[PDB]
RNA sequence: GAGCUGUACGUAAGCGUUGAUCCAGAGAUUUCCGAAUGGGGGAACCCACUAUCUUUAGUCGGAUAGUAUCCUUACGUGAAUACAUAGCGUGAGGAAGGCAGACCCAGGGAACUGAAACAUCUAAGUACCUGGAGGAAGAGAAAGAAAAAUCGAUUUCCUGAGUAGCGGCGAGCGAAACGGAAAGAGCCCAAACCAAGAAGCUUGCUUCUUGGGGUUGUAGGACACUCUAUACGGAGUUACAAAAGAAAGUUAUAAAUGAAGCGGUCUGGAAAGGCCCGCCAAAGACGGUAACAGCCCGGUAGUUGAAAUGGCUUUCCCUCCAGAGUGGAUCCUGAGUACGACGGAACACGUGAAAUUCCGUCGGAAUCCGGGAGGACCAUCUCCCAAGGCUAAAUACUCCCUAGUGACCGAUAGUGAACCAGUACCGUGAGGGAAAGGUGAAAAGCACCCCGGAAGGGGAGUGAAACAGUUCCUGAAACCGUGUGCCUA
RNA sequence: GUAUGAGUAGCGAAAGAAGGGUGAGAAUCCCUUCCACCGAAUAUCUAAGGUUUCCUGAGGAAGGCUCGUCCGCUCAGGGUUAGUCGGGACCUAAGCCGAGGCCGAUAGGCGUAGGCGAUGGACAACAGGUAGAGAUUCCUGUACCAGUGCUAAUUGUUUAAC
RNA sequence: UAGGAAGAGUAGUACUGCCCGUACCGCAAACCGACACAGGUAGAUGAGGAGAGAAUCCUAAGGUGAGCGAGAGAACUCUCGU
């Protein structure tokens, strides 16, 4: 599905401007590293974005 | 309907108003009503089944209910029509004079 | 299927006539009748035993009534061969 | 109709059986083109249908 | 309450006052395809397995039930691997698909066009695709609006106003608050804290669950104090917790009764028309009857009516419940968030002096002596407590059902369709898509004679009319004919 | 809707002639004789495709580039028979779908086990007859393949025939 | 071979064997070309005389006489012969 399951951030839309403001429509992804994690009770690998993970899930 | 089969009718309005007799058939799909000796007519049929060598024959034809009044046998004038419920049933009344016609 | 309803009713014609004389007895049944469904039901009704049995499909034929097309119903014919010791269905 | 509900539910089959079998006799003889009282079929058929309606409100 | 077996003529066979045909409420049956779901498939087809029963001397055949996948859950077995996990099987709930071409929330998202060229910009977050819905959706109980004075959740309408502003400062885009109305309704968690357990013993503990407490800014709570209170009372399934049973009234879905002229008289095929007379009216609405009907018919006004089912309201039942003041030592009040840098988007606001809100990546606080906002920012003042959630009414739309309305159309009009119309026909396919209303009051729809093989005619007859004869009221023009008054080589 | 062009262009490759018949009506329909044309086809089978056009009895408005007593046209009745032929209940190729699974804003893309899918592989019936239409199907002779029951002997029982 | 194993084959008898297609046209007037259209349509058999031959001319089995005619024999146009 390509979201992060702790905390589901996804791609976006928008513009990607230039000088002169042509605009042309771009994507804003997210850091999505593949980990191994606790997803219940027994372990799995799972997508978990890097910021969410700076800080509190194990490995 | 308000007249049906084997009453006593007098016409009112037509080519052959003032005239009386029975009826021997209704239609309530049609609103028209057949009466002997009244309207007839001439039909040209071939030989046939029936009537096998045709000829001109004279039938009656039906005439609309609105053009008939229905005759009291007790009294014997045409009335219009009540209704009351004699015992356990409703049963007609000439709604004119008051006497119940049947 | 009841006995009674997979066989729905005799084909009486100048040639079912001219067969009947060979022990051959020609009906209608449904349009989902085995061929040997057939069979035992007659066995059950008519009370004789059968040595074969022949079926055939029918299509629907196209008929006119004026301004109107459609198609007429669709067959099934079925031919009861009776063996050689067994009573002869009537017909008459 | 009221005629048949004062029966144990086992002898309305015999008669349903009954019906049955002069219905067929009766269609094959108009196949074969000597049948001439035609309300027949109707009558057998509606009280084949009384009788199946007994049986499954009976329970 | 007297006829009926549809359209639709019929012939045949039948049924009805023991109460038919018909009308309304509730039930049973409901083949096959279709999400199609036992397997497969070229739509309506082919082929099974496991149990139970049945038929034949047996093979052959027949009925009944179950057998898809996924998510949540309980149990049993259980791999590399010792324990266990993965997997495997059974059991129980739930989902799938449709649409009303309308309404609305989210993801994604054009160009033609305007600028009299065109790229910033507009067109437009429009068309379209995808997902989620509900009868409405969205928003909502102030980290608000505003200023020498105050208000007090949200939404819609009238003005504010084409104002303040944005803008190759071009084309153009375009507010809000104050004021007046419709409607009005408030609440529930997390956190300390009390008790219980189980688990990790991170091991004299921590960490998870359950029960109880408690949720606010002139600070509130925990914690200590007193007071009353446990059904005294209050409350409710539309939020505030949730599940049922009733009774009464009322309504929706069939209906009953319902006054007054056969008046005379002229025309006419026929009177409802003209003339001369009478009557009812809480009824002079509408339609039909041989022409224009309050008094001929169905009816209308008014007054009655429900065995059965659905809606609604009041009550019973049922179920659930502590709220006052004082200290306020010590503790709590939403953490990788709020903010900041970079890159984008929405706010009327195009990066500008750019507040406010959201997204992606990085950096990264205080915590009641605290925190945020008042269009950069600092000090003072004023107002208010974000980073959890729920909520009716006033609003938008009509595939539909009941009753009506129109200085709306009247067959080339009005729906494409007044008629067996998304049909005939065209196309491989998506798709496109017509023409076609009128006999007469009543079929009384021309018996019979003559010409002909028929078709078609000429008489006769029905009819007020047949120059109304099964495209049948009226029947114009272009177009095609016969006769003839005047002129013409 | 109806005209002018106009009673004009055209009537879509090809040998017909006469005598009888039916009929209201005959160059065009039926029969007979002569003649003529094709003959690695203009002959005989069977696929794809079409969907009743096939046969019998009636009909002559419209269709047939004329006529029509006729017809692939109108009306009413009829007609297609399989253990062995071709295809399923047998097998697979190209290709397609695809439990879990990998990938991806939504939708979905790719793909494992598996399953479909002949144009191929496998598999037992031949010759005759039938004047309205069916024939390896119906009927007469003779056959073959797979299975079941039943009679008769034969044979084996866990150092185990099959 | 793994495996199942109290039934087995043998001979003869009689019995049993489902669904779909089955008419008709099929180098054509019935299929694809708007038509009863000088076009297109896969495969099997495809005789004789002369001939190497499925070439060519005339024929067999078999099939047809082609859905407007009759009558005159000008110009001109087209297909042909000197
Ligand atoms: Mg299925
Ligand atoms: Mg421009
Ligand atoms: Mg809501
Ligand atoms: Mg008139
Ligand atoms: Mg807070
Ligand atoms: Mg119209
Ligand atoms: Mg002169
Ligand atoms: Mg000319
Ligand atoms: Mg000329
Ligand atoms: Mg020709
Ligand atoms: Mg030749
Ligand atoms: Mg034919
Ligand atoms: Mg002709
Ligand atoms: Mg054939
Ligand atoms: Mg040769
Ligand atoms: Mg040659």
């Amino acid at each position: 599905a390509k979201e992060c399951v702790i905390t589901g951030r996804k791609s976006r839309s928008g513009n990607k401007r230039s000088h002169a403001m042509n605009s042309s429509k771009r994507t804003w992804k997210a850091n999505l590293q593949k980990v191994r994690i606790l997803v219940n009770g027994k372990p799995k690998k799972v997508w978990v974005s890097a910021r969410a993970l700076k800080s509190g899930k194990v490995e | 309907m308000h007249v049906k089969k084997g009453d006593k009718v007098k016409v009112i309005t037509g080519k052959d108003k003032g005239k009386s007799g029975k009826v021997l058939a209704a239609f309530p799909k049609k609103d028209r009503v057949l009466i002997e000796g009244i309207n007839m007519v001439k039909k040209h049929t071939k030989p046939s089944n029936i009537n096998p060598q045709g000829g001109i024959l004279n039938v009656e034809a039906p005439i609309h209910v609105s053009n008939v009044m229905l005759i009291d046998p007790k009294t014997g004038e045409p009335t219009r029509v009540g209704y009351e419920v004699k015992g356990d049933k409703k049963v007609r009344v000439a709604k004119k004079s008051g006497e119940v016609i049947d | 299927m009841d006995a009674r309803d997979i066989i729905k009713r005799p084909v009486v014609t100048e040639e079912s006539t001219s067969i009947l004389d060979d022990k051959k007895y020609t009906f209608e049944v449904d349009t989902r009748a085995t061929k040997t469904q057939v069979k035992y039901a007659i066995e059950e009704i008519f009370d004789v035993k059968v040595a074969k049995v022949n079926v055939m499909n029918y299509k629907g034929k196209l008929k006119r009534m004026g301004r109107y097309a459609g198609y007429t119903n669709k067959r099934r014919k079925a031919i009861v061969t009776v063996t050689a010791d067994s009573k002869e269905i009537q017909f008459f | 109709a009221n005629d048949i509900r004062d029966l144990s539910t086992t002898e309305i089959q015999d008669q349903e059986k009954a019906l049955k079998e002069e219905l067929f006799n009766l269609r094959f003889q108009l196949a074969t083109g000597q049948l001439e009282n035609t309300a027949r079929i109707r009558e057998v058929r509606k009280a084949i249908a009384r009788m199946k309606t007994i049986v499954r409100e009976r329970e």
